[PDB]
């Protein structure tokens, strides 16, 4: 009848046609008004200071400076060195140094060896 | 000489004064738009004059008055080409500018910034006319990436819409991997020519122009936004509307066509190349006016209408007619930009609506409109002797009786009909039938700004190719023999793709509800091009930016390696040193060990 | 262009699109005439008048909005709301 | 901003984890960390890593553009899923007949290209006929040297 | 889903919003007025045919499969208004819309070209510096312990009070400044 | 169902409000309290000025240099009169005329 669509990474699945949506149980009510406490709790931590006319500058977010904390400061105290870390450090680390050192060096080995045979057409060449 | 060097240089001059006059402000102007506007008047004035003694003798020039920078061999002076393609482009350019900003002094009138819009409006202009009259690399350079990053300032105008933004750094985006090319075509031409000059790049002429063509060919793909570099053109339509018909119909997007036809001396002599121009036009003249089709925001349509119209430029590059390329250029910069100005007008005649299904009714209540956009669309798909016709047709008959790929030749004559079924989509969506806009009604089109401006190019689409094309002289030799099958190929397969989309556009009326099919919704999301390949290839880069660049290696790694296993060694060292007991009976004992090692292990008194 | 919207204009045009809906008749219609109470409307007609509403002003009303709209006076004073009408 | 507000390690015992729960403002429930592989992350949580733009755009959010109320924890490729950026919302087509549709086009239509390369359209005449030795010397060809006769006849 | 009162979508709610975007996407489907108002009574007929079902997981179902028709049947391009989300003119404006703060940074040589509007502006500084401490107490005699479960704000429970939280409701810029 | 009476009074409230708002954003009479502040000249200034420099620059800097200005020399066809020597350029060949 109907093809079903295959959620992916980039298209993610709509709110229409997952089935958790359609649940009607007590703790997905329990889960979905404390989640709308806790984010009403944020709202009004955030307004209360938002409209305040005395305040006269930044509202300084936690979730903001701890975003940024996380994305730079908090990343090498919470590395361990292991076999995942150790193939992926020297597989986009040294990689594409070896594999662009030899495609650049099997280039000018093959220039060089054309430019002293004298088949390089290299006439009008005196820039450089 | 003394007349047409001084009007040229004047042309140029007389345009960057304005930007003088804004840079020294002090007051608020008394209309600087109209001041902008009769420079650029007087600006196409002037153009006018060295036009027709080039027409007179065919009266061509150099002006290399400046010299800027000697790098030891390679003199770069401020170098001017006045040839058959400045001495076209520059009036052509500064009429359809002309024309579009006594629109912008109707549709942008209620802007606060409306003079810096103009100012960036002008910017542009002299940029693509230093691109247009350059005689360097270096010069054509400026030029290219002055219009690139006006048409950034210019899409991304109401900057604080996240998709103007968006689409301001896609263009920036595809056009910079256009550069990549241009940049390999100046460094090619650099290493092996000793030059930028076009001159000493004609002269020389090398046979050996495969990688430097295909750099020209990237960089057109990036400028004229041909297939694999297309979808900014129909992002772009995010700007104004003058922006999305100055800048992205005639003006800017030809630059790259312009560019390819610059260097007819080395295409001419390069058939790979040729092969390579006409197989990429075609491809995009095929899927540009193939998802044209279906789209319902007229900007869009009318965006993929001037994309299919540059890939139709590079088909006719493709098959060695560089000046019939550049005569479709002059051509169709007057009813392209005719086209969008209508469609601006009822964009503001229906409160910034410019989704087709919200429209109807509008031949009697815009009769102004009504009949420049039926002319503009004549125009498009080559009614008979006008200006489409002077240049179109003749591509036509020259695509059919030329040793062609054929595949490209069929999908070049696919797109033709094409062109024909999305012009009449516009003309039933937008003009015929009944009214789908809201009942307040505000249509109005009584301003002398708007009459006069589409009144101008309104002239220019009805007599510009006849004037043009008979002041032109012969640059090839015109194909005037073939048989009535071939002769009639044009028109025919125009004719019946007006009369398959009067089919699709009465299958419309009726009561029938029907499902869209995997061909309409290829056609309604563009080929699936930009939804693949924006949100793949970024996904691709920017964790890579993140996970593999930012945090494995230049957040760890590099930092795991030289500075972290150092300082833990010494600190491993500073605390296996310094943790004695103080105990004096185990210092003497090392002192006993170290004269034992010092005697019997190192022989140290021998 | 674009002239202005008047609480008497957006009033005049929003009761003038429910005298022309034919489960309304124009007599008993007032701008208090709450459409499941008074008017004894459906949900489902009531979801056909704020989309007639969109349609004839060119904007759309968000449904956590548009599910509030129970009166015309609500539905005029909404447009006054995202209008900003009365300068 | 003080120090155990700030993110930490990989938590472990669950006191900790409610813990981090609290500290990003979250339910225990919905608190999930990326998976102490050792990549850096610590106690930071792995928000199902959707786009902005899926976001209620009617909502009143405290960040409009960003579409991101303020003390929420956000995401860590939050400044790629804004919308200049990655978007990951549902399209109409799938994604894999989406990628299959474009493959097998551009595939088509390159392959065409290559048949009508291979079997190209010409007009049935002669060679165009040029003077003066198919010139010689126009075409830069040197007048110390004689080229070879090239004869031309009337049909 | 996300709401910022309602914790949930009711099925009412759920077949409300289907019901309306069905008709959006059937309206983007069939252009014309006449042929779209044919096909919309025929869906509002359809829609009435399950409208009597007290079975709530019957309804839930047909709820389901409903947007699976739904999820099939959509245009690819549907209409939107042009300043609702993803039209043409949206958040358009946003970059003409200067915070009224702004007007605090003012020199007063240019304060002084609008003697009346300043003069204004000051007493509506005051009010709202006034109403701040009433309306601050306001909210902590009657948000429940635990924080606020709802995101919906009370209206000033005496005269003369002003509303909690109203500054950047009524001093939010205009959407064509 | 629609709207909570609580929802209706803060609703019209801030309505009221923002109708006052609105309505104090308008403009005096008197507002703005500004502080006291040649028929051809664009064709001057911006056209004949420009042109007697750009011609002073051409004339007496640029071509004083030499391959600065370089032009095409002229195209010359059978019949034509050399204005610097008189020398006339001798016609073509009889045509063997085709219609
Ligand atoms: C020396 C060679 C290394 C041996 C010492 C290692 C550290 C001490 C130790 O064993 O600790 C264990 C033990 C307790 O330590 P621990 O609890 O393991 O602490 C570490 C943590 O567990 C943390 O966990 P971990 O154990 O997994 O990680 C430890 C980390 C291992 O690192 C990692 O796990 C991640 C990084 C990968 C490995 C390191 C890669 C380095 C690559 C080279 C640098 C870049 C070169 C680029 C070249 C490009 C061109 C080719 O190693 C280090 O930090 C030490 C680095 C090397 C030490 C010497 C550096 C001297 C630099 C001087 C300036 C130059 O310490 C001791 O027992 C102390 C005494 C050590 C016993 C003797 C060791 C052998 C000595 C042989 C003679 C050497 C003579 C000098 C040679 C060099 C100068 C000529
Ligand atoms: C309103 C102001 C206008 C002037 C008002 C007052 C004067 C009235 C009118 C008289 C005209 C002035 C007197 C004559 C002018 C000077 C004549 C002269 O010999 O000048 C010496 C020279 C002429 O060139 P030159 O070749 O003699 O000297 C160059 C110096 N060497 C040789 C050492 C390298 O300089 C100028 O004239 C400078 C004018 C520059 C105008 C264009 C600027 C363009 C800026 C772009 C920068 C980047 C370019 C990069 C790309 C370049 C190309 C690849
Ligand atoms: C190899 C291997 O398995 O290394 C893992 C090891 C830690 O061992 P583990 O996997 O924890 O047991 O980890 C180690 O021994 C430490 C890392 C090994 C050396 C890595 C060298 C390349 C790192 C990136 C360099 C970029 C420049
Ligand atoms: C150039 C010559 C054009 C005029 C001669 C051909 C006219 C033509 O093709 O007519 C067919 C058709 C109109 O007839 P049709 O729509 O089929 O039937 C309804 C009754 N008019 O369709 C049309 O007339 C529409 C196509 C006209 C194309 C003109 C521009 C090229
Ligand atoms: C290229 C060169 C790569 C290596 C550069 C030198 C090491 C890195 C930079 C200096 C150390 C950085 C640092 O702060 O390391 C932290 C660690 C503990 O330092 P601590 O004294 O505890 O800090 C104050 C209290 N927070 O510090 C330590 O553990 C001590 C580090 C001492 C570094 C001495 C360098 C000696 C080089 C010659 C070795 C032979
Ligand atoms: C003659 C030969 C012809 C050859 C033709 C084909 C050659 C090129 C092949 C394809 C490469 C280019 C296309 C892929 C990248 C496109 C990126 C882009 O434009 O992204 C746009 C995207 C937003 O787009 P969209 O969602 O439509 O916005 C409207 C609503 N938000 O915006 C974003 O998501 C923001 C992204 C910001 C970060 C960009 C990360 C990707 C960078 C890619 C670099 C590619 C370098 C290529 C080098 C080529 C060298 C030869």
């Amino acid at each position: 009848s109907f093809p079903k669509y295959e959620p992916s990474r980039l298209a993610s699945l709509p709110t229409t046609l997952d089935p958790a949506e359609y649940d009607i149980s007590s703790e997905t009510r329990k889960a979905q008004a404390e989640r709308l406490a806790i984010r009403s709790r944020l709202k009004r931590e955030y307004q209360l200071q938002y409209n305040d006319p005395s305040r006269r500058g930044v509202v300084e977010d936690p979730a903001l400076i701890r975003w940024t904390c996380a994305r730079s400061a908090n990343v090498y105290p919470n590395f361990r060195p292991n076999t995942k870390t150790s193939l992926l450090g020297a597989l986009f680390g040294i990689g594409p140094l070896i594999f662009w050192y030899y495609v650049f060096k099997t280039d000018r080995d093959r220039k060089e060896k054309l430019i002293q045979e004298g088949k390089l057409d290299r006439t009008f060449n005196i820039s450089y | 000489m003394n007349l047409f060097s001084s009007l040229t240089l004047v042309t140029l001059i007389l345009l960057t004064m304005p930007i003088a006059a804004i840079n020294f402000n002090t007051h608020k102007f008394t209309n600087y738009p109209l001041y902008v506007k009769t420079t650029i008047s007087c600006a196409f004035i002037t153009s006018m004059i060295p036009t027709m003694m080039f027409i007179h003798t065919g009266q061509e020039m150099i002006i290399s008055n400046w010299h800027w920078l000697t790098i030891q061999t390679l003199k770069l002076s401020l170098s001017f080409k006045m040839d058959f393609f400045s001495m076209m482009f520059v009036p052509v350019a500064l009429f359809v500018t002309w024309s579009i900003m006594e629109f912008s002094m109707w549709y942008m009138h209620s802007d606060p910034n409306i003079n810096q819009f103009f100012k960036y409006l002008l910017l542009f202009l002299i940029t693509m006319l230093i691109l247009v009259t350059a005689n360097n690399l270096f010069q054509l350079f400026i030029g290219w990436e002055g219009v690139g990053i006006m048409s950034f300032l210019l899409i991304g105008w109401w900057y604080g819409r996240t998709d103007a933004n968006t689409a301001a750094l896609q263009a920036i985006l595809y056009n910079r991997i256009g550069d990549i090319g241009f940049i390999l075509a100046m460094a090619w031409f650099l290493i092996n020519l000793n030059t930028w000059d076009l001159q000493q790049i004609f002269m020389l002429n090398p046979n050996d122009s495969n990688l430097p063509l295909m750099g020209l060919i990237l960089a057109a793909t990036g400028k004229s936004a041909q297939f694999g570099l297309h979808p900014w053109l129909p992002s772009a339509m995010e700007g104004p509307t003058p922006v999305s018909a100055l800048l992205h119909s005639s003006t800017m997007v030809v630059a790259g066509i312009f560019l390819l036809i610059r260097f007819y001396p080395l295409t001419e002599n390069n058939k790979f190349g040729q092969s390579i121009m006409l197989c990429l036009g075609a491809m995009t003249t095929l899927f540009t006016a193939m998802c044209a089709l279906t789209q319902n925001d007229i900007k869009k349509i009318i965006a993929f209408s001037t994309s299919s119209q540059l890939g139709l430029m590079m088909v006719t590059i493709g098959i060695n007619q560089p000046h019939l390329a550049f005569l479709h250029i002059c051509t169709h910069a007057f009813f392209k930009a005719m086209l969008f100005m209508c469609s601006g007008s009822i964009i503001h005649s229906l409160n910034d609506e410019q989704d087709i299904r919200k429209m109807g009714g509008l031949f009697k209540a815009m009769p102004f409109t009504t009949t420049a956009l039926i002319i503009g669309s004549l125009a498009l798909t080559g009614m008979p002797f006008l200006t489409g016709f002077y240049s179109k047709d003749l591509i036509i008959e020259s695509a059919n009786t030329s040793y062609t790929n054929a595949w490209a030749l069929l999908m070049t004559l696919v797109a033709t009909s094409f062109t024909a079924i999305y012009s009449t989509r516009i003309i039933f969506f937008a003009l015929l039938g009944q009214p789908r806009f809201p009942t307040l009604i505000n249509i109005n089109e009584n301003n002398p700004f708007l009459i006069n401006s589409i009144k101008r190019l309104l002239i220019g689409s009805l007599f510009a190719g006849f004037i043009i094309s008979n002041n032109i002289p012969p640059m090839t030799i015109p194909q005037m023999t073939m048989p009535h099958y071939l002769k009639m190929t044009a028109l025919t397969v125009t004719i019946l793709g007006f009369i398959l989309a009067l089919e699709i556009s009465n299958t419309t009326h009726y009561l029938k509800f029907n499902y869209p099919s995997n061909t309409f919704k290829f056609s309604n999301l563009l080929g699936y091009y930009p939804t693949i390949m924006h949100r793949l290839t970024p996904y691709m880069n920017l964790t890579m930016s993140q996970k593999s660049a930012s945090s494995l290696l230049d957040l760890i790694w590099l930092e795991t390696i030289l500075p972290k296993t150092i300082s833990l060694a010494q600190m491993k060292m500073s605390t296996t040193i310094t943790s004695q007991k103080g105990l004096i009976k185990l210092y003497f004992l090392s002192f006993l060990i170290t004269i034992l090692i010092s005697t019997t292990l190192l022989n140290f008194h021998e | 262009d674009a002239p202005p919207l008047t609480l008497e204009g957006i009033k005049d045009r929003v009761l003038y699109v429910l005298k022309l809906y034919d489960k309304i008749d124009p007599e008993k219609l007032s701008v208090n005439s709450h459409f499941m109470k008074d008017l004894g409307l459906d949900s489902l007609d009531q979801v056909e008048i704020i989309m007639a509403m969109e349609d004839e002003f060119g904007f759309e009303i968000p449904d956590i909005d548009a599910e509030k709209l129970m009166c015309p006076q609500e539905i005029v004073d909404y447009i006054a709301d995202k209008k900003d009408v009365y300068e | 901003i003080t120090k155990d507000m700030l993110p930490g390690p990989y938590p472990k015992t669950p006191e900790e984890r409610a813990a981090a729960a609290k500290k990003y403002n979250m339910r225990v429930e919905d608190y999930e960390p990326y998976p102490d592989d050792g990549m850096g992350y610590g106690d930071y949580p792995k928000l199902p890593d959707r786009s902005q733009q899926e976001r209620d755009p009617w909502y009143d959010w405290d960040h409009p553009d960003l579409r991101l109320n303020w003390g929420e924890p956000m995401h860590w490729d939050l400044d790629m899923y804004i919308r200049n950026r990655v978007d990951t919302s549902p399209t109409p087509v799938n994604w894999n007949l989406m990628c299959k549709h474009l493959f097998g086009f551009v595939a088509f239509m390159l392959f065409m290209f290559w048949v009508g390369e291979t079997y190209p359209t010409y007009q049935p005449v002669g060679p165009k006929q040029y003077p003066y030795n198919n010139l010689y010397l126009e075409r830069g060809g040197d007048p110390n040297k004689e080229p070879e006769p090239v004869v031309h006849y009337e049909i | 889903a996300f709401l910022p009162s309602a914790a949930y979508l009711t099925h009412q709610q759920k077949v409300l919003q289907l019901y309306k975007r069905a008709l959006r996407h059937l309206e983007s489907r069939c252009v014309h007025r006449d042929k779209y108002r044919y096909f919309a009574c025929l869906l509002r007929a359809r829609f009435d045919e399950h409208k009597n079902e007290k079975d709530m997981v019957k309804a839930t179902q047909l709820l389901r499969e409903a947007e699976k028709e739904f999820w099939h049947g959509q245009h690819p391009q549907p209409y939107i208004f042009p300043e609702s989300p993803g039209g043409t003119s949206y958040e358009r404006y946003e970059c003409y819309k200067v915070p009224e703060w702004c007007l605090d940074d003012w020199h007063p040589s240019e304060k002084a070209m609008y003697p009346d509007y300043f003069a204004k502006r000051e007493q509506w500084k005051k009010l709202r510096r006034e109403s701040w401490e009433r309306e601050v107490k306001q909210l902590q005699e009657e948000t429940p312990v635990g924080g606020p479960r709802t995101e919906a704000l009370p209206p000033a429970r005496k005269q003369g009070d002003l509303p909690p939280l109203w500054w950047h409701i009524v001093t939010r810029p205009r959407e064509r400044p | 169902s629609g709207y909570t009476p609580d929802e209706k009074l803060r609703l019209q409230q801030l309505r009221e409000l923002r109708r006052r708002w609105l309505k104090d954003q308008e403009l005096s009479p008197r507002e703005p309290v500004l502080p006291p502040r040649r028929h051809s000249i664009f064709a001057f200034t911006h056209v004949l000025i420009p042109v007697w420099i750009i011609h002073y620059y051409l004339k007496y800097h640029v071509t004083t240099k030499p391959y600065t200005i370089v032009e095409k020399k002229p195209r010359i066809f059978p019949g034509d009169t050399i204005l610097e020597t008189g020398e006339v350029i001798p016609p073509m060949k009889e045509f063997p005329d085709q219609h």
